[PDB]
């Protein structure tokens, strides 16, 4: 009942690629974590990967790395390198063999850098993936000057949208309109123009840009302003034929109802 | 005699000296107010940035034992009763029922011994042992706790939810209304005069209890593997007549007898000094202190300074003990322990408190505690799994009678197998015959072969060879021939 | 394979399905789902899971593996619904601003709470779901669902960035009138009763056990009751008839009643041949529910129009209009 003896012969079992007698070993040395890892690895349709997993639980990381390389499971070796914290051999494994977890590897490395207070490298490796639009606004929270500098620098037409949403929910209507106009989010332009009461320039924006959502919202505002004819016309422009025909039925514009109903959905 | 100095050095506000009308008997300061008073009168001043201006000099029925200020509300304790009122009592569409109230109710024949005032609550302890929360915003009692003995003193934390109270027996407790429980403070000195909570935003659990001789630094471990508890972290001697006022990031602004504040650095928080000149033999106790205070970031910094793998393992074990999965993942990833990093990332998204507690207890090789936590979780069978993974077949059989009875046969057979390999054939026979099923033909045949071998080795040779005949497997005959050769 | 080597992996899946392939396509799409869930792109994860369900249903046309994989179709459809719902909750608790209405967040959080399994799928943290449910129920006026949410939150490990708000809300919620606003009470439509905002049975009624029908955009009990067909009625016959003029017991309609019904208040949901069509009767024919011809998800008509105009595609399955 000596734990060192069991550990030694478990390492020997690693050397011999036999795990059935190993599986009953690292439950006798008190290594519950390793037994659980073996149980989880049993689902793999391979034998080299399972022995590599057992080696990882026994230490001997070089043997497990070589066995993963021999197994050709480059995804498992990538995860092994990430877990080991090398973060550079994992990058090369992703760039050479995975090619599908490459963006996932970039995201995980950037998260590791962020946890290590390396904000700039985290920004760079978020940029290497498509997730920076999602991550940098979260990652630069409570750092609004840096966040607006990054938003102005990148010009991603969605970082502008995110910043404009923030400014709108920060009492910054003018800057919100500026950034929405940069982001070409015509729906927000029309919405805030109607909300502020200046409906004419909203109508001009809808007419010029042709944004379907902007025209729909503007015509909804018209239908809420008791004006119907313009509301019907700008439902027609926004291809919102259902609201248009409902309004025509309400106001009894049968002649206007026909032209909308003919081209409407069945 | 007639001066009160109000300052916020942490936020950089310059000290402001206010000359009051009379020599105050009690002084209290809130976010926006300063109430100084004596006997049954209390003067309120609004602490404007440039200068102050007294609003009112209010009258109270009894001798104002104490007063508390916060937000726009003031609660004055006098004659065993707390009057809670507004300060800028503007009669402008303001409901009368929320402008002033008296505690306790007229029917309650109890006296208020201690009262406090947080940003949201009016907390007070009565001579009957009752601690009651009173949500000011909604004007309703939200918590009623009944301590066995009267609560002499209460000190809420800056978060305003968790409290520390001292009763008649000088027994300090930490009270949490969220889970509604009291955890006794260990080594609470009988003659402790006051308690100051930590104000640094990232030291939630830390607080200190001071008397005229020492300042004891305690830490409340809200989330640990072994349940919530209070742990004494250290002690720091303080000079004569130094009543502490403020505690910020381990620095104590304590009031002297000259009306001048002074700064004292706590022994537990003595690491705020330079760390490059400090030797490793001095960092190791410093690292233990930082680990005890749940200061994991500073512990990481000082471990990086040490560059000793034992220190990193100490930090990581502390992180696992305190239910900090992400930081433990960080520390193990830096160390290089791949297997445990992957195991942690497997449970990274676990939300059940007891299940995660059991997982992190098993990761630290405490299987009894891990099982005890697993049974209380929402996935009890996990315990069986680890007991099955630890080859603890007796314990696995004990658990499987409740959680998974369908695994009762298989596990039992495995038990017998171990009993067979340990030479304890008597119990091996019993568990083999107890491991029989009615569906798995191969399992039943294996169990029957085991029963045959055991019965043969029991000297019950007739029955053993009887089951030997009725098993369709030549390998059983092959090994049974050797067994009979053993009995010759 | 050329697209895979060129990193057009979503295009690679599109190609693998366009050509003949049912082994590399499924594994690459599973890897795409794992990448999405590993990141925070939960709407993308839901879309990928929906395509997994659609592929499993399509290649279940083979009778050899029909039974073992229609279950996969159902599982992936349910995961798609869960992830598409949870994307909004994930966005709400991370962005400094709010995009959805408080009513929508309340409904989504309630639907996730009821439909989320005991073993929560990967990435879905139910602490955020319960926290959002508590906040929205407190705001909208359901001061009894908030109490339940806080009681459940007391039994879960709370991230350090949620502890203050949750452990203060658990305290300040005891001051509320202890009542659920009638404007939020779900209303079963077969037996016109009022169900509790929390149902132990899930998203199911109390008196009867008709399952609820939720709008896929802003979750809401649609005025739809699922009815089945008699054993001996075919779907084409069903449509032809329609065009003319404890112990859950399904409302199995007859041929004569189908002759009485009209196409203006029945949603047929024409599943592929491996599955029979699911018929829904609208008890409020004045209002209109629209279906996406793919994914068959049901939205309020005005909400569907607005979302398609804003997006250019179905919010659920990004098919171009
Ligand atoms: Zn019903
Ligand atoms: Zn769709």
């Amino acid at each position: 009942k000596s734990e060192a003896v069991w550990e030694n012969m478990a390492r020997m079992c690693v050397k011999t690629q036999r795990l059935d007698v190993a599986k009953v070993c690292l439950g006798n040395m008190g290594h519950a974590r390793g037994a659980r890892a073996l149980r989880e690895a049993e689902q793999e349709p391979e034998l080299e990967a399972r022995v590599a997993v057992l080696a990882t639980q026994l230490g001997m990381l070089e043997d497990a790395e070589q066995l993963y390389r021999k197994c050709k499971r480059h995804d498992l070796l990538n995860k092994f390198y990430q877990a080991a914290g090398r973060w550079q051999e994992a990058l090369q494994v992703a760039e050479h063999h995975d090619r599908v977890h490459l963006r996932s590897t970039y995201h995980r490395y950037a998260g590791h850098l962020e946890a290590s207070a390396d904000c700039s490298r985290a920004l760079s490796y978020y940029e290497k993936s498509d997730t920076h639009r999602f991550e940098v606004p979260r990652m630069l929270s409570e750092d609004l000057p840096s966040l607006e500098l990054y938003v102005n620098k990148m010009k991603d037409k969605t970082l502008w949208r995110w910043w404009a949403q923030y400014l709108e929910s920060q009492g910054e209507m003018d800057a919100a309109l500026h950034y929405y106009e940069l982001a070409r989010d015509h729906f927000s332009l029309v919405r805030i123009h109607c909300f502020q009461g200046n409906v004419q320039k909203a109508a001009q924006i809808a007419n010029e840009t042709g944004n379907l959502a902007a025209s729909y919202h503007l015509a909804r505002q018209y239908e809420s302003q008791e004006e119907v004819g313009q509301a019907v016309h700008f439902y027609t422009r926004a291809q919102a034929f259902k609201n248009a025909i409902r309004l025509c039925k309400e106001n009894g514009l049968d002649d206007q109802l026909m032209n909308l109903a003919l081209l409407s959905s069945p | 005699l007639l001066e009160v100095t109000v300052a916020n050095p942490v936020e950089g506000e310059l000290p402001i000296t206010v000359s009051v009308d009379v020599e105050p008997n009690f002084v209290a300061v809130g976010l926006y107010h300063l109430a100084v008073g004596m006997n049954n009168r209390a003067w309120f001043y609004v602490l404007g940035e440039n200068a102050v201006k007294k609003l009112k000099d209010m009258e109270y029925l009894g001798t104002v034992a104490s007063i508390c200020l916060h937000s726009d509300y003031a609660a004055a304790l006098f004659e065993g009763k707390v009057q809670l009122h507004l300060i800028e009592s503007e009669i402008l569409d303001a409901q009368e029922e929320r402008e002033t109230r008296l505690f306790p109710a007229v029917d309650d024949k109890c006296r208020i011994l201690c009262h406090a005032l947080t940003s949201d609550f009016l907390i007070y302890g009565t001579d009957t042992g009752v601690v009651q929360y009173f949500y000011i915003e909604d004007w309703q009692f939200v918590n009623d706790y009944r301590h066995p003995v009267s609560v002499k003193k209460i000190f809420p934390d800056p978060n305003g939810t968790r409290l520390v109270f001292i009763d008649e027996k000088s027994d300090g407790f930490v009270y949490c209304p969220v889970n509604d429980a009291t955890y006794e403070i260990p080594d609470f000195s009988p003659t402790i005069k006051g308690v100051l909570w930590e104000n640094w935003p990232m030291d939630k659990g830390v607080f200190i209890a001071y008397d005229d001789d020492k300042v004891y630094t305690y830490v409340f471990h809200k989330d640990t593997i072994q349940g919530a508890k209070v742990i004494l972290a250290g002690s720091t001697k303080v000079p004569f007549a130094h009543k502490p006022l403020l505690l910020y990031n381990g620095e104590l602004t304590c009031q002297t007898q000259s009306g001048k504040v002074n700064n004292i650095y706590l022994s537990t928080h003595g690491f705020l000094s330079n760390l490059k000149d400090t030797g490793p033999d001095e960092l190791r106790p410093m690292l233990a202190q930082n680990l005890m205070l749940k200061r994991f970031s500073d512990a990481w910094e000082m471990c990086r300074i040490l560059n000793d793998e034992a220190a990193w393992n100490e930090l990581a074990r502390a992180c696992l003990h305190h239910m900090e999965v992400e930081f433990a993942i960080r520390v193990y990833r830096r160390i290089g322990n791949v297997g445990i990093v992957m195991s942690l990332e497997q449970i990274k998204g676990i939300e059940d408190y007891n299940l995660l507690a059991g997982h992190l207890a098993m990761f630290t090789n405490d299987y009894n505690l891990a099982q005890d936590l697993y049974l209380a979780s929402s996935c009890p069978i996990a315990a069986l799994e680890m007991r099955r993974d630890l080859q603890h077949w007796d314990s696995a059989l004990q658990l499987a009678k409740h959680l998974a009875p369908d695994q009762i046969p298989f596990i039992s057979k495995e038990y017998a197998i171990q009993l067979e390999f340990a030479g304890d054939y008597v119990n091996a026979l019993a568990h083999y015959e107890k491991g029989i099923t009615g569906d798995n033909k191969e399992h039943d045949e294996a169990c029957l072969a085991g029963v045959a071998q055991m019965s043969i080795r029991m000297g019950d040779i007739r029955r053993g060879v009887n089951q030997a005949l009725k098993h369709p497997s030549r390998v059983l005959k092959r090994d049974c021939g050797a067994i009979l050769e053993n009995m010759k | 394979q050329w697209l895979a080597e060129n990193d057009r992996f979503e295009e690679a899946q599109k190609a693998f399905h366009k050509a003949g392939r049912q082994r590399e396509a499924v594994q690459v799409l599973e890897q795409l789902t794992n990448n999405a869930v590993a990141e925070s792109r939960f709407n993308d994860a839901a879309y990928y899971y929906w395509m997994l369900s659609m592929q499993c249903l399509d290649i279940a046309q083979d009778p050899a593996q029909k039974d073992t994989m229609l279950g996969k179709f159902y599982h992936f459809q349910r995961l798609a619904e869960l992830y598409h719902g949870y994307h909004a909750i994930h966005r709400h608790t991370e962005d400094p601003f709010s995009v959805h209405r408080p009513e929508t967040l309340f409904n989504i959080s309630r639907f996730l709470l009821h439909s989320l399994p005991k073993d929560t799928p990967s990435g879905i943290s139910k602490v955020k779901i319960l926290f959002t449910l508590a906040k929205q129920s407190k705001a909208l006026g359901a001061y009894r669902l908030a109490r339940h949410a806080y009681d459940k939150l007391r039994g879960l490990y709370i991230p350090a960035r949620f502890q203050k708000s949750i452990e203060l809300g658990t305290l300040t919620i005891r001051a509320k009138p202890f009542h659920d606003s009638e404007e939020l009470v779900p209303l079963c439509y077969r037996c016109s009763t009022n169900n509790p905002l929390l149902n132990n049975l899930g998203n199911v009624c109390i008196n009867c056990r008709q399952p609820f029908i939720f709008s896929a955009s802003s979750y809401d009990v649609l005025h739809l009751v699922e009815f089945y067909l008699e054993e001996g009625i075919t779907d084409e016959e069903a449509i032809s008839l329609i065009d003319l003029e404890s112990e859950f017991v399904p409302v199995v309609v007859s041929r004569l009643v189908l002759r009485s019904m009209s196409r203006r208040d029945v949603l047929i949901k024409r599943w592929p041949p491996p599955l029979r069509w699911q018929y829904f009767r609208s008890l409020l024919p004045d209002a209109s529910i629209t279906m996406c011809p793919s994914c068959f998800q049901m939205f309020h008509s005005e909400d569907y129009e607005l979302l398609v105009l804003q997006h250019g595609c179905c919010p659920y399955c990004r098919r171009c209009k």
